[PDB]
């Protein structure tokens, strides 16, 4: 499964961005969708903040107050808005639909977003 | 069962391994038979064991919930086999990150079978509202389970109490019972324990409560809590809860029942009458 | 959090090889038999895939020439002959006990 | 653990019907004794006369 | 005599005919000159015979 | 009042011998096939 | 009992204060026996009864 992330990629400090990773091959089912951090320097953290299939919301520990990811079903892309921006938050966000005990295999090639004034 | 017990068949806490799936024209229940590990019972406890008991066996089907945000090893240490373990056939969905969330999932299940399921599933009643922030996460906890039937949405009760040996957490949980070509919907945003093997039938059984021994060499149906009651006679003294094909209890523990004549040693009027003597000297004939 | 421990946290390595590397769990990670622990490969100019799950039971989609093993606390991958695409940064996460967590990482050319 | 209220409903219902058995024990045997001795008496007119 | 404050169930379930929304529902029995009171801010089907 | 023996047959008349007191199946060793006026 | 009623002697309303903590080979119930000063009834009350 081949997927393919959009967004912005000139955006300031402190204004919001959003995120559009188009799902294909299936919808949003009982396998939903998840997201991945890129940091400088090559190390991860799952940010991703994700929607299941019956529109609900579990964020990151640092990061409870701070965004939302809903599911849309139109167009096979879950609903998100990144507001807050700073420039150590610049990075290659990978979508990954999950299945769990596979792994996030269904996974992304990032649309590299550099967050600087 | 020894340290199985009869609702653990269905459960499979680590005294009950060789029972999960087992088959029987008999079960026998122990005194020291917890149903449990990490502690609890059921609810409407007794209701499910007059269907376990009577069930011949418990043959199951996997559900297969791919399950996903999820854990599936909540482990506890009172359930050892050897080392951190639980029920072979439940899982703590427990949440990805530790105070984050964890989100709704709706998870199907169409019987597909001849026979009535008999699934259980799990809400986790917890000490405090703070280990239930690092289970499953902030906010309220809904598990909703609604058949074609059934609409029950479930809540748990965290509050503390004295200690059965280790922990202040509990858990109770519950059970429906689905027939041919129907559907159970589990819809849960937390505090929930799936079951992971959907649970059938086998047909005739009896099912005992008892605390001795077995013999697989004598045959008999009367089978109460001491023993067995073996013999061609309709009425027993021995236990008001004889269950099996047993005789009916009564209280007079000697109704001698007159099986010769009378005895006039040296409603007609010969017996204790003109004839005025028995005789000690006859043994052919009455 | 967990803070898993990689060490060595930098190695490449020859051909047709076998290396033993530990990304090694610190806390309670004994259940079922086994432990929830996915690895992941990342090609520096790919994007990243699955590769294990389930120690025992590989997927197909990639050759089945490695081998994920341990049985215990303390897990370790084994790989045998190596090729020319093995270069790459050989990272995991967690996913057996909350939380979430990736790993050092460790190098491979 | 049984349910205090329905306990009692079948203590209260066993107890009967130990009670209706227990009486048709003891009317049973005791007439079954009379009986037998009724039969018991009989066959001395069938066989005396 | 009672007090009973119900609240819905809002999950999700295999359909009988169309729907995955259930109702289900209570029932009580009054004495003569007493009174019900039904406090409700949503989900409830009033009677009105 | 629901019972399990499907049939129980209850003796609405005497013995039949056919061709607790001792004349019926008794010393009187013979029924009689010819009367059907009284018992 | 009197006002004094079964489901009092644990809960003592001001009718029951000489029966808080009684003795008893029999207990007798009265009709006018109310088990409650702020008005209700128990949960599960005929199994505690
Ligand atoms: C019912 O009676 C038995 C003995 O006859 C007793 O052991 C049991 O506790 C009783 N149960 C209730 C609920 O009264």
């Amino acid at each position: 499964v081949q997927l393919q992330e959009s967004g912005p990629e000139v955006v300031r400090p402190g204004v919001s961005v959003k995120i559009s990773c188009k799902g294909s091959g299936y919808t949003f089912t009982d396998y939903p969708m998840h997201w991945v951090k890129q940091s400088h320097a090559k190390s991860l953290e799952w940010i991703g903040v994700f929607s299941t299939y019956n529109g609900n919301t579990n964020y990151n520990q640092k990061f409870k107050g701070k965004a939302t990811m809903t599911v849309d079903k139109s167009s096979s892309t879950a609903y998100m808005e990144l507001d807050r921006l700073t420039s150590e938050d610049s990075g290659i966000y990978y979508c990954a639909i999950g299945g769990e005990l596979s792994w996030f295999a269904y996974c992304g090639q990032g649309t590299t977003l550099t967050v600087s004034a | 069962l020894g340290q199985c017990g009869l609702l653990g068949t269905i459960t499979g806490p680590p005294q009950c391994d060789q029972f999960l799936e087992f088959s029987a024209d008999l079960i026998i229940e122990r005194r020291e038979g917890s149903d449990v590990c990490y502690p609890g019972k059921f609810v409407n406890e007794e209701a499910l064991r007059q269907i376990l008991r009577e069930s011949g066996g418990i043959d199951k089907e996997s559900m297969g919930f791919t399950y996903n945000g999820i854990r599936t090893n909540g482990v506890t240490s009172a359930c050892r086999r050897s080392g951190s373990s639980f029920y072979a056939e439940m899982k703590w969905l427990l949440s990805n990150t530790d105070n984050a969330a964890f989100p709704q999932m709706t998870k199907s299940y169409k019987n597909t079978r001849e026979s009535p399921a008999i699934i259980v599933w799990g809400i986790h009643h917890s000490v405090s509202t703070a280990e239930q922030t690092k289970l499953y996460g902030s906010g309220n906890k809904l598990v909703t389970v609604g058949s074609s039937n059934y609409q029950q949405s479930f809540v748990p009760s965290p509050g503390a109490r004295p200690q059965v040996n280790g922990l202040s957490g509990r858990i109770d949980f519950h059970w429906l019972i689905l027939n041919p070509n129907d559907t159970v919907t589990f819809s849960f945003n937390g505090a929930f324990i799936a079951p992971d093997r959907a649970s059938f039938l086998r047909g005739k059984s009896m099912g005992i409560q008892s605390g001795v021994q077995v013999d697989a060499n004598c045959e008999g149906d009367c089978y109460h809590s001491g023993g067995t009651i073996i013999s061609n006679l309709p009425f027993q003294n021995i236990d008001s809860r004889a269950v099996g094909k047993c005789p009916r209890y009564v209280k007079q523990r000697s109704l001698l029942l007159a099986t010769g004549m009378k005895n006039v040693p040296e409603l007609f009027g010969a017996i204790a009458g003109f004839i005025e003597n028995g005789w000690e000297g006859l043994i052919d004939g009455w | 959090d967990i803070v898993m421990t990689q060490s060595p946290a930098s190695l490449a390595v020859s051909l047709g090889q076998r290396a033993t590397i530990s990304y090694r769990a610190s806390k309670s990670v004994s259940t079922s038999g086994y432990s929830y622990m996915h690895w992941n490969q990342q090609k520096p100019g790919q994007p990243p895939r699955l590769l294990i799950y389930l120690v025992s039971n590989l997927e197909s989609g990639v050759p089945a020439r490695f081998s994920g093993s341990g049985s215990g606390t303390d897990f370790t991958l084994n790989i045998h002959p190596v090729e020319e695409e093995d270069a790459a940064t050989y990272y995991c996460q967690h996913i057996r006990e909350l939380t979430r967590s990736e790993g050092g990482p460790s190098w491979n050319s | 653990e049984v349910e205090k209220q329905i306990g009692n409903v079948i203590n209260w219902t066993r107890d009967s019907i130990t009670e209706v058995w227990s009486y048709n024990a003891e009317l049973l045997v005791a007439m079954e004794n009379q009986h037998t001795i009724d039969l018991a008496d009989s066959e001395m007119d069938k066989l005396y006369e």
